[PDB]
């Protein structure tokens, strides 16, 4: 996620209000505003798509095996979306480093609620109010 | 306050006539403009600014 | 007319609200005249018999 | 909600606990302890009925277009119910300004639980831990 | 749970992190790690099998009709599993004051998130992030 000001590119601020600031270790490479679900002990990777695994938001970029801050649920987060959203839509990881609706995925329930629409590419205003395990 | 207006012409030994000053209100309704910002302490330590 | 406080009575002045605020329902406080009081050092322990 | 006291009517006070509490535009005129979801960017409206249509209860009476305060989830809540509610209930909004059950409605899952229970008509107290939104 | 250091046992602290610390009755006598759900008005009682269950874990022990603290969703917790936790592992009440895996119960939603695997019978590190109530 990324905001223009003129000819200039600024790194958007993934936390927009919350308090559920929480520490994993990066399974892999992370970027900023990606959404992340737990791969081994205490340990995050990026989600994939038609739910199941989404923990929260992670808050800047980490390499592999390092410390990430993730924003859980109770947070209100700016984050990027592969397709039009209006306020009010649910949305749940996209499998891409993306958010995408419930609408177009294969799942039925979301992590996220859209409280400022955006275009596909662009940056949404979401609160973040579940989570998203394995339950076979 | 009312606009000022003018004096009655009036005879002598006559009674003056009232067209004192009237009133209303203007209200206000004030909303609260809020601005917020967060740092790390690591942040604050690092930076050169 | 003229001026008087019922055509003028948010324009030129306030009604008051008195600076005190009158009681609810009150329940009879008695327990510390009505029992023996006693200041504890701990949440849980014995009285002697 | 209000409460009768002799002659006297008195305002209920919406939040028991909770620190979930967050800044919208009324997309309508709203009363305190009414039910809402987001009708646009960061503008909230009443909700209706069997769900998909919930961020939080309105905190204090608006008339529209002015800044609302919202509880939202981990909000425990005074909430007005059109049915009789008991401990463990699932609610979730009846389209009323007032909650019903998950079992009255449509829906098949809820919004808050009912912590203490109520008549038709009046005040429970109720645990706000999710939001619904549009799934399609 | 317990430790044991040399002759020594030590309880485990179940809360690791979180302040949704509320306040209920016990509806009976309750254990530490013990989950349970609302038996009654601001009553808890120990949660059964298969979900529609959850409103907490017990803090610290209780006799009946005591005041219990109540660690709810946005916490982190050590809890008792029946059977092996893996990571994301979706977890609910098993209904013997312990924890099952969603795939293990008849319940296709849990309370809590697996973040620390364990085996049957040890500690899990888990996210509490749901409630359940009665939906019928
Ligand atoms: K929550
Ligand atoms: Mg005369
Ligand atoms: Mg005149
Ligand atoms: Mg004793
Ligand atoms: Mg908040």
């Amino acid at each position: 996620a990324t905001e223009t000001q003129g000819e200039h590119t600024f790194p958007v601020e993934v936390l927009i209000s919350g308090e559920e600031l929480r520490g994993y270790t990066a399974g892999e490479a992370l970027s900023a505003g990606e959404p992340v679900y737990l791969s081994g002990d205490y340990e995050v990777s990026a989600s994939s798509a038609d739910g199941g695994e989404f923990l929260g938001v992670n808050l800047y970029d980490v390499a592999s095996g390092e410390p990430v801050a993730l924003a859980g649920d109770d947070c209100e987060v700016r984050v990027e979306v592969s397709e039009q959203v209006t306020a009010n839509d649910e949305i749940l990881p996209d499998g891409l480093g993306t958010f995408e609706t419930v609408a177009t995925s294969a799942a039925s329930a979301g992590v996220a609620i859209v409280q400022e629409g955006a275009a596909s590419g662009e940056v949404c205003e979401a609160y973040i109010f579940a989570v998203q395990g394995t339950t076979a | 306050a009312s606009d000022e207006e003018f004096a009655r012409p009036t005879g002598q030994g006559a009674e003056i006539r009232d067209d004192g000053e009237t009133y209303t209100t203007v209200a206000w309704n004030a909303t609260k403009l809020t601005e917020g910002s967060r740092v790390t302490d690591e942040m604050r330590d690092q930076a050169m600014v | 007319f003229a001026a008087s406080d019922p055509e003028y009575v948010d324009t030129l002045f306030r009604e008051q609200l008195l600076e005190v605020v009158m009681e609810g329902r009150e329940l009879r406080k008695v327990a510390r005249e009505a029992s023996n009081v006693i200041n504890a050092n701990t949440r849980v322990g014995d009285v002697p018999i």
